[PDB]
RNA sequence: UCUGGUUUCUCUUCAGAUCGCAUAAAUCUUUCGCCUUUUACUAAAGAUUUCCGUGGAGAGGAACAACUCU
RNA sequence: CGCCGCCAAGGUAU
């Protein structure tokens, strides 16, 4: 695959290579499939979802488990394993449990606000099972 | 020159032998996976040894890899059948090509065939995952006979003696 | 390099997992092109250093 | 049978057509160009020489004309459909501008190559058995006792109407 | 002992400096050269803009901001 | 001391 960083990385990178491996394969099976049957943006959450989750595994691998060096972290986060600012996103006190960005631009919402995906349930109304077209549940 | 093949380059070759001839496969196996794994897998196994061709349609196809010769035996060496792995430069604009033979959803095994001809019904719709080589297609050309008896399955139809395996990536073990 | 009637390659399963082969890549040797020997070859040659660039 | 060469190098070259050659014309140390450059650059040689009639060949004696197709290159191929045809001297036969008219004067209505690509791409009286089935002067072929009576009934026959004159035969 | 700040992202007008150690097109008014009428034109001057970028300035954050210039 | 490198509307009616 593309490295574009000519490094040969240090230890642990054989740890992560087949994880990261099977979540980029089923990343371009996120990616391969038509548009039939899923409406207009709900092909396009999935690809969101597992950007989601494999920026999150390297989150609790270095943040979190403390196992991982800063030098391979920060080698994941130029290559485009993960990310940098929506780190420091995740950083931050009052959420880590984010969907993606799009939920945080208050001029992507033409009514200058957040999105209903950031709104915590117990203080929303009882039953509804509302998600979000640009970023795809909560 | 003008002539434009229009197609990826190749990786992997396999030499499969018929009673019509020698046939050196070669396999995109970059493009296509879990099905060129499945096909060295099932050469390497013997697999197809008596294996009859029990389907032809001249012009249209030429179908194999049936050890039971009824149109419905197919057992891949997952488990379960597979999905479909498509290609935009990988079509069914000539001959010489090989495909996994479908029915529908994804569901893919030891079930493919030959091309025979220019096929844009069959797009998007079956795992194109190899051609023949040039000065051995004629020996499948040979098996495109009217002695069909019927829609498919003529009177003596040609059974695969042996597959070799010329290049052999991704190293695999036939159990 | 390619003809008619042909969509243009579909980058998302035709090279994506190929790499490139070589540039040009001249050989620069120790001890006379030491200084610009880590950095010769970069599409940013000094960014992330404030001694010799301003910023990013 | 077609015995194959037992390799794992693929049908053709790895470039897959990255070098075409355009080998159509003269090819490169055979061209008129190369030819003018050899005299030219031979002339260049002999100048003290004055008339040592080794003759060197025939333009010898003292890049233009035919010259070099770019080898790295296809022309790019239109199809010139539409003809230039005198329409009201086709169908018609008299054209108002006579011989001044530009176009071609061509009366042939045969078919364009577009029709050819989009034309390529698609007893009874009884009715009974027939129990001794004979004959009448007008083939009607009858049966025997049905056509006595038919006779009892009128003279003629039964299908035109026709004059029977008693002549009834197998 | 007190004094205490480089980058990055968003508005804010002024530019008179090879604003850019280089240099595109268009419009008008004239002179030409191909020209049948015109758009495509030729190439010189005069004067305007458009456009790819740039210079210094007011704020709001964030990025090691506490390393420390003072 | 070495110009010059060409498209279309103008025609087979509405
Ligand atoms: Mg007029
Ligand atoms: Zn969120
Ligand atoms: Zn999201
Ligand atoms: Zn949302
Ligand atoms: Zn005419």
């Amino acid at each position: 695959k593309v490295k574009r960083s000519r490094k040969a990385p240090p230890d642990g990178w054989e740890l992560i290579e087949p994880t990261l491996d099977e979540l980029d394969q089923k990343m371009r099976e996120a990616e391969t499939e038509p548009h039939e049957g899923k409406r207009k943006v709900e092909s396009l959450w999935p690809i969101f979802r597992i950007h989601h989750q494999k920026t999150r595994y390297i989150f609790d691998l270095f943040y979190k488990r403390k196992a991982i060096s800063r030098e391979l972290y920060e080698y994941c986060i130029k290559e485009g394993y993960a990310d940098k600012n929506l780190i420091a996103k995740w950083k931050k006190q009052g959420y880590e449990n984010l969907c993606c960005l799009r939920c945080i631009q208050t001029r992507d919402t033409n009514f200058g606000t957040n999105c209903i995906c950031r709104v915590p349930k117990s203080k929303l109304e009882v039953g509804r099972i509302i998600e979000c077209t640009h970023c795809g549940c909560r | 020159s003008n002539i434009y093949i229009q197609e990826p380059p190749t990786n992997g070759k396999v030499l499969l032998k018929t009673t019509a001839g020698d046939i050196d496969i070669e396999l995109w196996s970059k493009e296509a996976p879990k099905a060129c794994r499945n096909f060295i897998q099932l050469c390497l196994e013997a697999y197809y040894d008596n294996t009859i061709f029990h389907r032809v349609v001249p012009g249209f196809i030429v179908q194999g890899g049936d050890p039971t010769g009824t149109g419905s035996g197919g057992e891949s060496i997952y488990g379960a059948p597979f999905k479909d792995e498509f290609h935009s430069r990988l079509r069914f604009n000539r001959r010489g090509l090989v495909a996994m033979a479908n029915a529908g959803s994804h569901d893919n095994g030891s079930q493919f065939f030959f091309t025979l001809g220019r096929a844009d019904e069959l797009n998007n719709k079956h795992t194109i995952f190899g051609k023949v080589t040039g000065d051995t297609v004629y020996n499948m050309l040979r098996l495109s006979e009217v002695d069909i008896d019927d829609d498919e399955r003529p009177h003596n139809p040609h059974k695969i003696k042996s597959c070799e395996v010329l290049f052999n990536p991704f190293d695999d073990i036939i159990p | 390099p390619f003809d008619d009637e042909e969509p243009p390659l579909d980058y998302a399963d035709n090279i994506l997992d190929v790499e490139p082969l070589e540039a040009i890549q001249l050989e620069l040797d120790p001890e006379e092109d030491a200084p610009v020997l880590d950095w010769f070859y970069d599409h940013q040659p000094l960014r992330d250093s404030r001694k010799y660039v301003n910023g990013s | 049978v077609y015995k194959s060469t037992r390799s794992a190098k693929p049908v053709g070259p790895e470039d897959m057509g990255a070098t075409a050659v355009y080998e159509l014309d003269t090819e490169k140390e055979r061209d008129a160009q190369a030819i003018f450059e050899r005299s030219q650059k031979i002339q260049e040689e002999l100048r003290g020489k004055e008339d040592d009639k080794i003759y060197r060949g025939i333009n010898n004696y003292q890049r233009k004309g035919p010259i070099r197709a770019p080898e790295h290159l296809r022309a790019t191929v239109r199809w010139d459909y539409q003809p230039d045809i005198c329409k009201d001297y086709k169908e018609t036969g008299f054209c108002g501008f006579g011989d001044s008219c530009k176009f071609l004067h061509d009366r042939s209505d045969y078919k364009h190559g577009w029709q050819i690509e989009r034309e390529l791409d698609e007893c009874f009286i009884c009715r009974q058995s027939f129990q001794n089935p004979v004959v009448t002067k007008c083939r009607h072929y009858f049966c025997e006792s049905c056509a006595l009576q038919h006779f009892r009934t009128t003279p003629r026959c039964y299908v035109c109407d026709q004059q029977t004159n008693g002549v009834f035969n197998p």
